[PDB]
């Protein structure tokens, strides 16, 4: 059995699963799918009594796929396609779109560039500098070095734990062995 | 078993190795026929349980995060009076203790205790209906021990 | 049926399902099968989530899932799990 | 005397409340708790 013909089996045992005949099923942190798993969410949309699609995108239309240079460009051709196979199948479908921001509530600056990110020109951002930082490192020790610093600080005055904080890289490679 | 055969559910090894005798038994007994007759029941029932730290290690605190404990419960049924666990063992009993089953009973309670705790915990937290009774079924000996 | 969840990130759209699928174990714990489908490296998260309600502190009736454990189970259910598999190598 | 005295002295002498905790697991097997 190769390693990938799971899916593929899954989506045709699916309606002969009876535990799957009353499931509701939720799917999020999704950005798109394989057609091998498109085929698994169809039988799922059809066998199962309900199903939520979790997606993030800004109004995203069922109508026509996303232009290229589009941010939502993934999530909208995802919710194009969900939706089109959707109603190729004649299910009763439901949208709800979150207008609120509810992440950044607390904090202004992130909620800002949430939402300023794509727009062209961008507006400035008027207020006082607290939350957002851009830090110049000599080099990646260097960089790796500073960030434990502000991590140190950010735990022992700023009442964070370390569970709250999280570094990302796009090519951690250069950073896992000196991290 | 053919029926599961053909369906690859087991492989042909797997059924060549079966007792078939010892797997109809449990159904004549007194709990099982508890079973058969439950207005309710349902099989391989997953579970995650939170737990507080401090439970398992001194020293820890409610601020910090429960510990997550997951496992499968072979059976659970509920009859009028009420909702009973079961689970089986294909442990081995009738070869090798001195007073047999009755060696055993004492040491397989112990062997299981903490496990039975474990899931008796999950399903008193998670459905917050105490449960009466739990039933360990051994394929040796068809022995049933009561917790 | 189905139901199309957008917004933007920070929509508060994986908490908004965190809360439902905890309602729904509030209500009936032996209820039909609840299924929580997320990308693998996302598993496990969402179980913490779940299993942290002052109320239930744990659930039974709704699990995470990935594809591949779908499958996994569906699978076990329905069969033809007896093949062995290979690894890319 | 120096300005930052009390400071550093504060900061060397700190440790983190939840230390303890920092080297738990989070999921743990039903097995595994009986060892
Ligand atoms: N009602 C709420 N009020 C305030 N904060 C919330 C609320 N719901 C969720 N949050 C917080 O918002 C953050 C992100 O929530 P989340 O559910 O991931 O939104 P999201 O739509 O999934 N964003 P994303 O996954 O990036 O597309 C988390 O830190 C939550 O604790
Ligand atoms: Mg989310």
């Amino acid at each position: 059995l190769h390693s990938e013909d799971y899916l593929t089996l899954l989506a045709e045992h699916i309606p002969l699963a009876e535990d799957i005949k009353g499931a509701h099923i939720y799917v999020d942190g999704f950005y798109q799918f394989t057609p091998q798993e498109f085929r698994v969410l169809e039988q799922l949309m059809v066998h199962a009594e309900h199903i939520t699609f979790s997606l993030t995108a800004d109004k995203p239309s069922y109508e026509r796929e996303p232009h290229e240079l589009e941010l939502f460009r993934m999530t909208g051709k995802t919710y194009y396609r969900l939706h089109q196979k959707a109603k190729e199948l004649n299910l009763d479908i439901t949208y709800k779109e979150l207008s609120g921001t509810e992440r950044h509530t607390k904090t202004p600056e992130l909620a800002h560039l949430e939402a300023q990110y794509e727009a062209r020109p961008a507006i400035p951002y008027a207020e006082k500098q607290e939350a957002l930082t851009v830090m110049q490192a000599a080099n990646r020790r260097a960089e790796l070095e500073g960030i434990a610093r502000e991590i140190h600080a950010l735990v022992r005055e700023k009442g964070y734990r370390y569970k709250d904080v999280a570094i990302l890289a796009r090519q951690p490679e250069d950073y896992k062995d000196m991290v | 078993v053919h029926r599961l055969y053909e369906k690859e559910l087991l492989t042909e090894e797997q059924k060549d190795a079966i007792d078939i005798e010892e797997i109809v038994q449990f159904f004549h007994t007194e709990i099982g026929g508890q079973l058969i007759g439950a207005k309710w029941k349902d099989r391989e029932i997953p579970f995650s349980l939170a737990l507080p730290a401090k439970e398992i290690y001194p020293d820890a605190h409610e601020a910090d995060e429960p510990l997550l404990v997951q496992g499968i419960i072979d059976c659970l049924y509920e009859t009028e009076d009420g909702l009973y666990l079961l689970a089986y063992k294909s442990d081995r009993i009738e070869g090798k203790f001195q007073h047999g089953f009755e060696g055993a009973a004492p040491i397989l309670k112990k062997r299981y205790e903490t496990q039975i705790q474990l899931y008796t915990k999950a399903v008193e937290q998670i459905a917050k209906t105490k449960v009466k009774g739990c039933a360990l079924y051994f394929f040796d000996g068809g022995h049933i021990l009561t917790l | 049926g189905a139901e199309f969840l957008v917004g933007r990130s920070g929509s508060g759209k994986t908490k908004l399902i965190i809360n439902s699928i905890q309602d729904e174990l509030r209500r009936a714990p032996f209820g039909k099968p609840i299924i929580f489908l997320v990308p693998d490296q996302m598993t496990f998260l969402m179980e913490y989530e779940l299993a942290k309600t002052p109320d239930m502190g744990g659930m039974i009736r709704a699990q995470v899932f990935s594809f591949s454990r779908l499958a996994w189970r569906v699978l076990q259910h329905t069969g033809g799990m007896s093949r062995p598999f290979l690894t890319s190598t | 005397s120096f300005a930052f005295d009390e400071k550093a002295r504060e900061q060397l002498s700190w440790t983190y409340p939840h230390q303890e905790v920092t080297q738990i697991r989070t999921k743990q097997s039903v097995s595994e708790i009986k060892r």
